[PDB]
């Protein structure tokens, strides 16, 4: 098993638990990278409302990993939690945020009706991961008592598992690697079983991994 | 002209993507006729 | 070649799916690489008649 | 094309010509003596009704 | 002023390591022979 010798660990903290959400009209969009993400501890959470995957199932994300990992992070009302999704269509999924309908990744959310609920009037909403900065402009005030009209925090997590260098990668510790004997591998989560041997192949230095004719490696 | 740097710029789904490549030369006048493939360098 | 599925490659599938969802998507791969297989294996009994 | 070391020193664009047309089918920068069947002519709509 | 591209505007499609093969791929290349915008920093 080979991974990146990383010990930072991924600020998942700083997107779930911040003072506040961005807008759906103007949703942030911060990028991990260069850490150790551990999904168990958002997966295992008893606090989220949905944790819903599109693109990998949850319990292989501790094993895989990604050239990159993006969250986009905002506030919407509870009954369209629905929406965001690859496929869906709808007021949110087609004028305000939209994703890929060959989305990679999963939807996360949880509901704020002890916290951004007051009225809060501070949320306002309106092609794939656009931003869109009589009107179209809307907006809501979420009260403490209004389920469906109560608002949701939610963050999508896009994972980019294009095979190049990885920089996001699990909490799997690696093993010593064995040349010349027939081993079962792992390389930054791709798997195959084969004998690995020293090499006369010069990969350019943005090269990750080589194939054949078989699109095999 | 003594050095040629080729670039291309592109934009898919908000990533820009920047290729280049960077070889001498010894011509003024226009483009050198020749082949020369670029690396990826930025995203 | 994917013949639908999400990746023509076995161990990527199999390395991101859960069973319930891998079987689909291996099954997809199946279809095709036998079918693969049923086109090449009549062609070879033409022609080597 | 990819050489011996990984490194692309040609290249076919396959809507160049007739010839690189040809050449992109057959999968080659070669392309022997004969008549190939490489596309498909298809007249285009101008305008919607 | 206008050039001829010649066979410039090739770049690697992906990060995976080939040789000797012939690869076909979709991108967006320039295409070759194309005319291309001449610009001078002379005296743009
Ligand atoms: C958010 O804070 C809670 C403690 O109230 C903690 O249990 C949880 O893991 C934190 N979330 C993340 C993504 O770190
Ligand atoms: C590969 O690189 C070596 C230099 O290390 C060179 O001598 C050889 O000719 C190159 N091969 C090709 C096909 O260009
Ligand atoms: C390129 O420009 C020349 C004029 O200098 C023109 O005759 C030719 O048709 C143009 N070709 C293309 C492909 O635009």
């Amino acid at each position: 098993v080979r991974f990146p010798n990383i010990t930072n660990l991924c600020p998942f903290g700083e997107v779930f638990n911040a003072t506040r959400f961005a807008s759906v009209y103007a949703w942030n969009r911060k990028r991990i990278s260069n850490c150790v993400a551990d999904y168990s501890v958002l997966y295992n959470s008893a606090s989220f409302s949905t944790f819903k995957c599109y693109g990998v199932s949850p319990t292989k994300l501790n094993d895989l990993c990604f050239t990159n990992v993006y969250a986009d992070s905002f506030v919407i009302r509870g009954d369209e939690v629905r929406q965001i999704a690859p496929g869906q269509t709808g007021k949110i999924a087609d004028y305000n945020y939209k994703l890929p309908d060959d989305f990679t990744g999963c939807v996360i959310a949880w509901n704020s009706n002890n916290l951004d609920s007051k009225g809060n009037y501070n949320y306002l909403y309106r092609k794939p991961f656009e931003r869109d900065i009589y009107f179209p402009l809307q907006s809501y005030g979420f009260q403490p008592t209004n389920v469906g009209y109560q608002p949701y925090r939610v963050v999508v997590l896009s994972f980019e598992l294009l095979h190049a260098p990885a920089t996001v990668c699990g909490p799997k510790k690696s093993t010593n690697l064995v040349k010349n004997k027939c081993v079962n591998f792992n390389f930054n989560g791709l798997t195959g079983t084969g004998v690995l041997t020293e090499s006369n192949k010069k990969f350019l230095p943005f090269q990750q991994f080589g194939r054949d004719i078989a699109d095999t490696t | 002209f003594k050095n040629l740097r080729e670039f291309v710029f592109k934009n898919i789904d908000g990533y820009f993507k920047i290729y280049s490549k960077h070889t001498p030369i010894n011509l003024v006048r226009d483009l050198p006729q020749g082949f020369s493939a670029l690396e990826p360098l930025v995203d | 070649s994917n013949f639908g599925a999400i990746s023509s490659v076995l161990n990527d599938i199999l390395s991101r799916l859960d069973p319930p969802e891998a079987e689909v998507q291996i099954d997809r791969l199946i279809t095709g690489r036998l079918q693969s297989l049923q086109t090449y294996v009549t062609q070879q009994l033409i022609r080597a008649a | 094309k990819y050489n011996e070391n990984g490194t692309i020193t040609d290249a076919v664009d396959c809507a160049l010509d007739p010839l690189s047309e040809t050449k992109c089918t057959l999968k080659s920068f070669t392309v022997e003596k004969g008549i190939y069947q490489t596309s498909n002519f298809r007249v285009q709509p101008t305008e919607s009704i | 002023a206008y050039t001829n591209s010649f066979t410039r505007g090739v770049y690697y499609p992906d990060k995976v390591f080939r040789s000797s093969v012939l690869h076909s791929t979709q991108d967006l290349f320039l295409p070759f022979f194309s005319n291309v915008t001449w610009f001078h920093a002379i005296h743009d």
